[PDB]
């Protein structure tokens, strides 16, 4: 059904009412959500049906009709927008500058915003408007503030 | 079953709300794609 491009909201009647599991990305086709807020499972577009093509749990990352399409990267230096999509509320662009994560396999860019659960998916976007990353799968700091990866795919 | 709903379109807003910050954190990553602290 609707393939246009932009952000989406992940959405499910199964518990009471209609419930905001998470957000995803459309583009050139594809749609590109993290793993946890699916499981995997196929999505419906109105009439249309969306099923997954690539996923992987080690990366929490899902792509829907084609492979990963979105390969722009955080610069280290540049400030970053979070095109925040939090539930039941309006689109929101967030400023930051992102921390990182430093890991045994390399450094990550790190956004250090605090949103309910179902904002996971939400895109972080670099001065040209280009995905660098999806916001939603991190860890809880000692005040219990909530920190993200700037989780991006690989493109082939 | 879940569904999509479109929320906006993907673009840069100049001079949105500036807010967070940088932290420079110690983590790991397991087999489950689940984060932790490293100390
Ligand atoms: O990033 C998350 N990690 C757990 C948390 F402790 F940090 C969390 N989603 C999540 C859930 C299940 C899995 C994975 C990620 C990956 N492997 C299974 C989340 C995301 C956002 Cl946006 C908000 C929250 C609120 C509670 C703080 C939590």
């Amino acid at each position: 059904g609707e393939t246009t491009d932009g952000v989406y909201r992940v959405m499910t009647r199964r518990l009471l009412g209609s419930t905001q599991v998470g957000v995803g990305v459309m583009q050139e086709g594809v749609f590109h959500t993290m793993w946890h807020v699916t499981k995997g499972a196929a999505l419906r577009s109105g009439e249309g049906r969306l099923d997954p093509y690539w996923g992987d749990v080690k990366q929490d990352l899902v792509s829907y009709c084609g492979p990963w399409k979105l390969d722009a990267a955080w610069d280290g230096l540049s400030e970053v927008q979070l095109l925040a999509v939090p539930p039941g509320e309006r689109a929101k662009n967030i400023q930051t500058l992102p921390g990182i994560f430093k890991t045994k396999d390399g450094d990550i860019g790190a956004v250090a915003l605090d949103y309910p659960a179902g904002t996971s998916g939400s895109p972080i976007l670099d001065k040209c408007g280009r995905v660098i990353g999806l916001y939603g799968n991190g860890v809880v700091i000692k005040n219990g503030s909530y920190v993200s990866a700037i989780t991006q795919g690989k493109r082939e | 079953d879940m569904y999509i709903e479109r929320a906006g379109d993907i673009t840069w807003e100049k001079d949105a709300e500036v807010t967070g910050n940088s932290p420079r954190l110690d983590v790991a990553l397991d087999e489950s794609g689940d984060f932790s602290l490293v100390e």
